[PDB]
């Protein structure tokens, strides 16, 4: 399983959720921004490590980042 | 009383995971609110590799500079 | 006129000139002055 | 020529060095280099057994504290330049100006 | 000072003995490097007063110069020879070890010492005159040794380079070939060939 | 756990093929393993360090029985320029008639190969003489391996296993390796060569019956301790001297010459002695510097704090060096394979132009194994201390114990580093390419004499400087009244400049401008290899294009697509792609010797010294032209002894280019391929019945370059290796 | 002389050199009408051929064992001819190019739209700029002194 963490410099865009192939990732509420709205990643079993995420991630460094890790057949995207 | 620098100002970059690490930009305006870890926001003339050319900074990792 | 100007002042038409100038000039001096391996004058 | 003259008056003359000259200047420094370290401890207190100071032979009765592992050091010093002066007395080689 | 219209390094003021605020490298720019540093000048320039009067005079008497003077021992049966008498004690080896283990014990002898002006200034038993009473006398003699070292120590260097120059000549040689033609035999020719 | 592999259970949970491969490449990664401390890891190391010596003395006691089973000792020694050496005999059912017919040479009663190894002139050089010698040795050293794994073991259970702490005494452990397992053993082998090998050399035959019934030297052990070591040297060999014979043999056991033996054209026995004598001496006096439980020496932790300049132009200095060494063990075999690797290209600089062994420099392509074996092993070795060195960065650095210290600062600088590195490799390339590509020009054109050849003329001055007169120029060793010529014209100079301005061997060949150009080439392959590996080691803690790459180890695919795309960003990319300059550098270097030797063996030196100046020149020259033999090593008129090197040139070449697949190919196209593949079977009569047991994947992105980096090598190694043996054993000379 | 070579003029291997040239041009020469156009052009490259080697004999260049004139670039002041003089050249007019091409980019670089002056030349500038590279020698010279040369702040 992939580890998706998400820091605090997000600015709460959602760009990234609105990009994610697999459904890993969630607005939750918060209060650290003006958006009041953070990125959560609260199914990261299912992530394939894709990483659109990333590239949708418009802040600078980014405040999305995946981390490849052990391999599942969830993980490897394999249909046989 | 205002907060962090005034706007239009050139400040200096200290996160060093920036594009922009130890370089200038511009201030575009600081959010006056407490509760916002990152009110700084700064414009650049450069873009990074994502094409992106504002950023928000925190009051400590920016330094005005002359 | 002025954006022929424009257009014939653009990156690669300016570096063709300059280069097929540069490259007139060399082949000019080497016919002139053929087969030089030194500077013999001083 | 005389090698064993040549031999115990060097060694001699070095451990008269030793003994008498260059000691507190030897003390000194061994006191400010210390015992080698790992990560701040010495050897024998990150769990060496081994590297443990011989406490046992080390001191001595000398006025100045001269023991066997200086004058180990010292009289083997005075034999290799001994041995040095005998070889190269002898080699017979000679340079040209 | 060293070059009129230059600024002096701040840490060079002018109280020091002999100090014209020469400093071009910035050397002494840490306090602690500067007194080893006027320790060190101070040796150099002893030194150099003794030997340079030891270069000249047995040249200047009946003896070869300073580099002929030393080159017996380049040879296997080397015997030395003081004012044209063989020396007992004479081969190199003898020589060597009794001039080593001599320099080394009174070197020693001077470096155990922490004052760290009586590095530089030790006194006592070496100065028997005792020219050291008046603090200012004393000054000023402190001034005229260091000038006349830096003197000695400028004649040396310019000794050996003049033998590198003229190999197998001494200094007074080289007096004498200047003062036979001082027009032709100059350091021009030794600078353009 | 629960499957293979154990020491891993994120692989050991994949349900792919994945966990097998990877399963297999990091077995030995022992700090990536679980439940790994590090009493763990430094005794798993201790334990595999002695497995290794018990595979090295098994393999040289393998080549040692076979030399003496199936070889050709007996018969060499009577003989050494006029019979060829045996490696091992062939037995191959494959074979057919004519080839059994071909391959059987130096008169053995079958098919063998012909060894290149170069071992029967050092067996013969150090002192064996008969078959029993050599079943002797191999069986001593299958005794030696088997007491290695025997500790191996026995260091493994509780019971007798160290700790952490003893492992990290490293004033005591060099103490000790300094002073006896360099000093010790070299004194050692200074005793052999004067126990056995100097009188091997003049006919006796001492062995271990007799070795304390035989005086080395006719007053043995009086001169050593009463001072007049010269009695050690009072007769040497004169130089009419056969080497085995007695005939025109001296009694010294330890001179200084210089020169060669005129008869085998290798360094004097004596000589070798004298130098291991010295050496030994050496080391054991230099190794009573550190201090141990005896209360005097140094402590290196206190000498690298102390070298700190004041003016402060190198920071902190080396404070903290001595614990961010201590506790890495990537910068220690960083540094060691450094070290190691510099001073084997030194072997290999060293073994040619003044070769050891007896009748050496006559076996032209052992000269030419041997060089290129050593100089490629040695260019292995320095991309491995590069690459370590970025394993250090990774794993092992800690920022904040090594502030401001000369690491950070070196740390801190890197883009002046890397841009220097790049403009030096930049000015190099252009114009080593540039002049070799103005003199291609000018001799398609027809005019020889409009080349821009320029006189190595700094190296000519050099080896004017060491004694050769071909170049006139007058310098220490070949002036007359030099103080440097005059000061050892007695000891070794005679022998010295009698060799060198000899014109039969290498030491110190002529060179002219095909020299300088090749080394500049050799230069700009230097340069350019350090700059991929130094901005690998420096950029691993991270870049600007990734800030945070520390934490995603030293080997990963990439950063994804975004931020304009970062395929191979790891450091372990910085090393693949610098492993592909170092074969290349590796290569020119070993062209260049071969060429240069194979024209100077040939009495035809003129023949480089004019086509090297052009690239046409080396491939015409140099590879078209040596090429015939190994190519028409079988034909379809038959086939000779060439044939098994024609058909491994083949092999290298077959090799090299499928390494270009997995190069080029990458992962998705055949990640697609497999699973339509796996669509198939799993849809087909009669074999749908059996089903795999891991899911087909695949190979992952790292594996496919380190696959396609070892196919690349390998077929490199191999098709240079063919070429090289057939090309100068087709010839012998 | 120098690393064993000889003066081409007296060399010998160098004049064989040029009478195998010369001689395989006039057999192209041949065959063909006496004065025919093909003929005249091999006629003048003759000439040329030997004029290049009489150029070759007359500057003092050094021939080795193979007759090809060799190029001594230790500083030896009998050949400075051969690399340095020309080296020297090289570096003014590359000095030239790169200050030129510095002065240009430090002027453009004050506009709002600084790129736009990249992919399409102000050639105006450009020509009142590009002949300061004449002095830039001096101009750099007086750059370092005043420490504007390299950015501070970098
Ligand atoms: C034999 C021994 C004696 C030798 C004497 C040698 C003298 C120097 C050589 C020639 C002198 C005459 C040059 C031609 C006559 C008119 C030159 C001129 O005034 O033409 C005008 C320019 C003006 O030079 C400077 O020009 C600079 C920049 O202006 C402009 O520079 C460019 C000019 O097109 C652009 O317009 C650019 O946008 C703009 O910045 C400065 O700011 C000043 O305005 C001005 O001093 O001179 C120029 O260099 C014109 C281009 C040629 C310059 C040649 C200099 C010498 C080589
Ligand atoms: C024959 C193949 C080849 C060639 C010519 C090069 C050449 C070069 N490599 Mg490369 N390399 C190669 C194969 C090659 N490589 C392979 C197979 C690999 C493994 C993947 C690498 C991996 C590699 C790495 C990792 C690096 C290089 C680097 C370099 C540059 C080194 C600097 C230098 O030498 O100055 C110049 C040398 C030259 C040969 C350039 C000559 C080309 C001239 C200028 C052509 C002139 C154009 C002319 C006017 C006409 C043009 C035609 C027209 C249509 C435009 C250089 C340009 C290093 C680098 O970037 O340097 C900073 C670098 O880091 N190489
Ligand atoms: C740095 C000081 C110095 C040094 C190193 C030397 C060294 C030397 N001097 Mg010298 N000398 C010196 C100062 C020095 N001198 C001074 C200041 C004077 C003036 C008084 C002299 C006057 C002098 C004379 C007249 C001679 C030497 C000679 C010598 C050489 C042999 C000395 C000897 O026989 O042993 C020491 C002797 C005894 C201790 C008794 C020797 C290399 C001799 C020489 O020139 O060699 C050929 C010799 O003739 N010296
Ligand atoms: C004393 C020498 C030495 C030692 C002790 C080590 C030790 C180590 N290295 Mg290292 N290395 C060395 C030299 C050494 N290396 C050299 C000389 C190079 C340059 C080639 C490298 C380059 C290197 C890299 C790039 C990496 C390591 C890594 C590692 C670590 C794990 C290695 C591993 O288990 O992977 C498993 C072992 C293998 C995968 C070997 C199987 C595949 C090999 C390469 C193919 C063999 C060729 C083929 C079979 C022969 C031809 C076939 C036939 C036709 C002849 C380990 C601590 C890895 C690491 O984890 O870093 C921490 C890592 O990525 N090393
Ligand atoms: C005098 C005491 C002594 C001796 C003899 C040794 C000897 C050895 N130790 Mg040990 N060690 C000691 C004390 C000693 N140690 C102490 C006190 C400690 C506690 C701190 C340790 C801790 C220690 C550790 C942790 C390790 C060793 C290891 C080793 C082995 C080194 C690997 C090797 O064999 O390469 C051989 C080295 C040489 C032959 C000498 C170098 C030769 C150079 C490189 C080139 C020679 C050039 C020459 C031309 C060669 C000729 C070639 C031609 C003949 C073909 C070696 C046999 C390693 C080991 O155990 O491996 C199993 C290791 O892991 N030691
Ligand atoms: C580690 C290497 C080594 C070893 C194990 C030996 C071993 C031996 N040597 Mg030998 N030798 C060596 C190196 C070695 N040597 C070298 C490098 C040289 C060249 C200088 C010699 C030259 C030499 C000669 C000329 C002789 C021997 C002899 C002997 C034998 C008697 C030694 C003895 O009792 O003397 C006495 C031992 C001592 C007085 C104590 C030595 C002090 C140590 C350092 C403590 C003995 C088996 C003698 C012999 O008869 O051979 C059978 C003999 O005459 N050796
Ligand atoms: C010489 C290098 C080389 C070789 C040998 C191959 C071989 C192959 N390629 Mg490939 N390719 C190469 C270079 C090479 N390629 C390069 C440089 C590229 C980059 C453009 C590509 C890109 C590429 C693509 C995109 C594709 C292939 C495909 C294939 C396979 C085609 C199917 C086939 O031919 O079956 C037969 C196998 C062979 C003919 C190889 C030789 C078989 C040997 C002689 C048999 C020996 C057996 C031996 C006894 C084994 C036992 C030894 C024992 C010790 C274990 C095949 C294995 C296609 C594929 O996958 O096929 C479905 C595919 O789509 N290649
Ligand atoms: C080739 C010369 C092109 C001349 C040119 O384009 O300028 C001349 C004009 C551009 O010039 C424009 O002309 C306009 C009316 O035609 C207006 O008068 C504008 O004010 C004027 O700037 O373009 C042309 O007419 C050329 C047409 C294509 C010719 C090929
Ligand atoms: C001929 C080949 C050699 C030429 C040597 C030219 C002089 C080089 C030394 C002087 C360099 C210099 O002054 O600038 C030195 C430059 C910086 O230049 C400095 O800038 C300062 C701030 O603007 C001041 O203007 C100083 O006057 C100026 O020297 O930096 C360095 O080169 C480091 C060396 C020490 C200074
Ligand atoms: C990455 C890294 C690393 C690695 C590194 C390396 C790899 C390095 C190297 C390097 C090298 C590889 C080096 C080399 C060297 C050498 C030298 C430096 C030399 C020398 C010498 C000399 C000086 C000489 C002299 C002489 C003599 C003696 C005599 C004769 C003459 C002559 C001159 C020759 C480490 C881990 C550490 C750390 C981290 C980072
Ligand atoms: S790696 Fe792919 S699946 Fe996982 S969170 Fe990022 S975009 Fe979504
Ligand atoms: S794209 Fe980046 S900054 Fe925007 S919501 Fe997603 S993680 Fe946060
Ligand atoms: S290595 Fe492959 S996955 Fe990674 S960025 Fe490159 S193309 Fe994309
Ligand atoms: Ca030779």
């Amino acid at each position: 399983s992939h580890s998706v963490k998400i820091y605090d410099t997000c600015i709460g865009c959602t760009q990234c959720v609105r990009a994610c192939p697999t459904d890993v990732l969630e607005m939750i509420p918060w209060g650290g921004c003006k958006a009041k709205q953070i990125a959560s990643a609260p199914r990261t079993e299912d992530c394939v490590g894709c990483k659109r995420c990333e590239s949708a991630c418009p802040t600078d460094f980014l405040s999305v980042r995946v981390y490849l890790w052990h391999e599942t057949t969830r993980s490897m995207g394999l249909a046989y | 009383p205002p907060i962090g620098p005034k706007r239009g100002a050139k400040v200096k970059i200290l996160r060093q995971e920036s594009y922009w690490y130890k370089g200038t930009g511009s201030v575009v305006a600081v959010d006056q609110d407490p509760n916002t870890r990152y009110p700084v926001v700064v414009r650049f003339n450069k873009v990074n590799y994502a094409n992106v050319s504002t950023n928000n900074y925190a009051l400590d990792e920016v330094e005005e500079v002359k | 006129m002025r954006d022929l100007k424009t257009y014939l002042s653009v990156a690669p038409v300016a570096s063709t000139l300059w280069f097929a100038a540069l490259a007139g000039l060399l082949i000019e001096i080497n016919r002139f002055f053929p087969d030089a391996l030194t500077f013999p004058f001083f | 020529l005389n090698p064993s003259l040549v031999i115990s008056l060097s060694t001699g003359l070095s451990l008269f060095l030793g003994r008498f000259v260059f000691f507190n200047f030897q003390r000194e420094n061994v006191a400010k280099q210390g015992l080698p370290e790992q990560n701040g401890v010495t050897h024998f207190e990150a769990g060496d057994t081994r590297a443990k100071e011989y406490v046992s032979l080390l001191k001595s009765n000398d006025p100045v504290g001269f023991n066997i592992v200086d004058v180990l050091a010292w009289g083997s010093i005075g034999h290799i330049v001994a041995y040095y002066i005998l070889a190269t007395s002898s080699n017979g080689y000679d340079p040209k100006f | 000072d060293w070059m009129p219209g230059q600024p002096r390094p701040s840490y060079l003021d002018g109280s020091a003995p002999g100090d014209f605020g020469f400093d071009p490298l910035r050397l002494g720019e840490v306090p602690e490097n500067l007194e080893r540093f006027k320790e060190s000048e101070l040796i150099h320039c002893r030194w150099a007063m003794l030997a340079v009067p030891g270069i000249l005079v047995p040249e200047a008497l009946g003896l070869g110069n300073w580099v002929k003077a030393q080159e017996w021992a380049a040879l296997p049966g080397g015997q030395a020879t003081y004012l044209g008498n063989p020396v007992p004690w004479g081969t190199l080896p003898t020589i060597l070890v009794i001039e080593f283990l001599s320099i080394a014990f009174v070197e020693h002898q001077r470096s155990m010492e922490k004052d760290p002006e009586k590095k530089k200034y030790p006194g006592g038993a070496f100065d028997p005159l005792g020219y050291s009473k008046d603090p200012k006398k004393f000054h000023e003699y402190k001034i005229k040794e260091v000038k006349n070292g830096r003197l000695a120590l400028l004649a040396f260097v310019g000794i050996c380079v003049q033998q590198s120059a003229y190999p197998g000549t001494g200094p007074l040689e080289n007096l004498a070939t200047h003062l036979a033609d001082p027009w032709h035999n100059t350091i021009g020719n030794v600078l353009i060939p | 756990a629960l499957r293979f592999p154990r020491f891993s259970q994120g692989l050991a949970q994949d349900p792919t093929t994945r966990r097998i491969w990877f399963g297999i490449a990091t077995a030995h990664d022992f700090e990536s393993h679980d439940d790994i401390t590090e009493g763990r890891l430094y005794q798993n190391i201790f334990a595999s360090h002695f497995g290794q010596l018990a595979i090295i003395f098994l393999w040289t006691s393998g080549n040692l029985f076979h030399v003496a089973w199936q070889g050709n000792f007996e018969a060499w020694v009577q003989d050494p320029l006029h019979v060829r050496p045996i490696a091992h005999a062939i037995w191959d059912p494959h074979f057919g008639q004519p080839a059994v017919e071909a391959f059987t040479r130096g008169g053995a009663l079958g098919p063998v190969n012909i060894a290149y190894s170069g071992v029967y002139q050092w067996w013969y050089t150090i002192g064996l003489r008969t078959n029993e010698d050599l079943y002797t040795g191999a069986i001593f050293l299958l005794f030696l391996s088997f007491i290695s794994l025997l500790a191996g073991w026995l260091h493994l259970q509780p019971k007798w296993k160290p700790s952490v702490s003893w492992f990290k005494n490293a004033e005591s452990r060099l103490n000790h390796h300094l002073s006896g397992l360099f000093g010790v053993s070299s004194l050692a082998w200074a005793g052999h060569l004067v126990h056995v090998a100097i009188p091997g050399s003049r006919g006796e035959y001492v062995r271990w019956n007799n070795f304390l019934s035989v005086l080395p030297h006719p007053q043995g052990l009086g001169p050593l301790f009463t001072g007049q070591w010269n009695l050690y040297a009072q007769n040497p060999d004169s130089s009419n001297h056969l080497f085995s014979t007695s005939q025109g043999a001296g009694t010294a056991i330890l001179t200084l010459l210089g020169g060669f033996h005129p008869q085998t054209q290798s360094l004097w026995l004596t000589d070798m002695a004298h130098h291991h004598l010295a050496i030994a001496i050496l080391f054991l006096i230099g190794g009573h510097m550190y201090r141990t439980n005896f209360g005097i020496g140094h402590s290196i932790k206190y000498i690298l704090e102390a070298h700190i300049p004041p003016g402060g132009r190198l920071g902190r200095g080396h404070k903290g060096l001595y614990d961010t060494i201590n506790n890495s063990i990537h910068f220690q075999l960083g540094l060691a394979l450094a070290s190691l690797g510099v001073i084997t290209s030194l072997v290999a600089q060293h073994m040619y132009s003044l070769p050891a062994y007896a009748f050496i420099a006559q076996d032209f392509t052992t000269q030419a194994a041997l060089y290129t074996h050593h100089q490629y092993i040695a260019g292995f070795i320095m991309t491995g201390a590069f690459a370590h060195g970025a394993i250090f960065f990774i794993r092992d650095y800690n920022p904040e114990q090594n502030a401001d210290n000369v690491l950070a600062r070196m740390l801190e600088h890197k883009e002046a580093i890397i841009s220097h590195l790049s403009w030096a490799s930049l000015f190099l390339g252009f114009h080593t390419l540039g002049l070799y590509v103005h003199n291609d020009v000018m001799l398609a054109f027809g005019t020889p004499e409009k080349q821009i050849l320029i006189e190595p003329i700094f190296a000519q001055w050099i080896q004017s400087a060491h004694g050769k007169t071909s170049y006139g120029f007058d310098v220490l060793l070949s002036s007359t009244n030099s103080p440097a010529l005059n000061a050892g014209r007695s000891i070794w100079l005679p022998g010295w400049l009698n060799a060198i301005n000899e014109n039969s061997n290498s030491l110190f060949l002529t060179i002219g401008p095909g020299d300088f150009l090749v080394h500049h080439a050799i230069a700009l392959g230097l340069h350019t290899t350090t700059l991929i590996l130094v901005k690998g080691a420096l950029d691993a803690r991270g870049s600007k294009l990734m800030p945070d790459k520390k934490d995603f180890g030293y080997s990963f695919p990439c950063d994804g697509p975004g931020r304009g795309g970062t395929c191979d960003i790891s450091a372990w990319d910085a090393f693949y792609l610098a492993v592909f300059w170092m074969l290349n550098t590796i290569g020119w270097v070993t062209f260049y010797w071969h060429w240069k030797h194979i024209t100077l063996w040939q009495g035809n030196v003129s023949q480089f010294n004019e086509s090297s100046t052009y690239l046409m020149g080396w491939l015409r020259d140099y590879l078209w032209l040596n090429s015939s033999q190994l190519i028409n090593g079988y034909n379809p008129f038959g086939m000779n002894s060439l044939s098994v090197w024609a058909w491994m040139f083949l092999f290298g070449h077959l090799v090299w280019a499928t390494g270009f697949m997995f190069l080029i190919s990458w992962r998705g196209y055949w990640q697609e391929l497999i699973e339509t593949l796996a669509w198939a079977h799993e849809r087909t009569p009669l074999a749908n019945l059996i089903r795999w047991r891991d899911k087909p994947v695949a190979l992952s992105i790292v594996q496919a370059r380190l696959v396609g980096l070892v196919h690349f090598s390998v077929g490199y190694i191999f098709t240079y290796a063919a070429f090289l043996i057939a090309s100068t054993s087709g010839k012998f000379g | 002389d120098i690393a064993g070579l000889t003066p081409c003029k007296d060399s010998k291997q160098f004049a064989k050199r040029e009478k195998q040239s010369i001689k395989k041009l006039e057999s192209s020469l041949k065959l063909y009408a006496p004065d025919s156009a093909p003929a005249l052009a091999i006629n003048a490259t003759i000439e040329k051929t030997k004029r290049r080697f009489d150029n070759y004999g007359k500057q003092g260049l050094l021939c080795g064992a193979d007759g090809l004139p060799h190029l001594i670039v230790s500083g030896d002041q009998r050949h400075w001819g051969e690399f340095i003089t020309p080296g020297i050249l090289f570096l003014y007019i590359a000095g030239w190019i790169g200050w030129v091409g510095r002065s240009y980019l430090i002027a453009i670089r004050d506009d709002k739209k600084p790129t736009q002056k990249e992919i399409i030349i102000d050639v105006p500038l450009a020509t009142g700029l590009v002949f300061r590279g004449f002095s830039w020698p001096i101009a750099a010279y007086r750059e370092l002194l005043n420490g504007e040369l390299v950015a501070k702040d970098v």
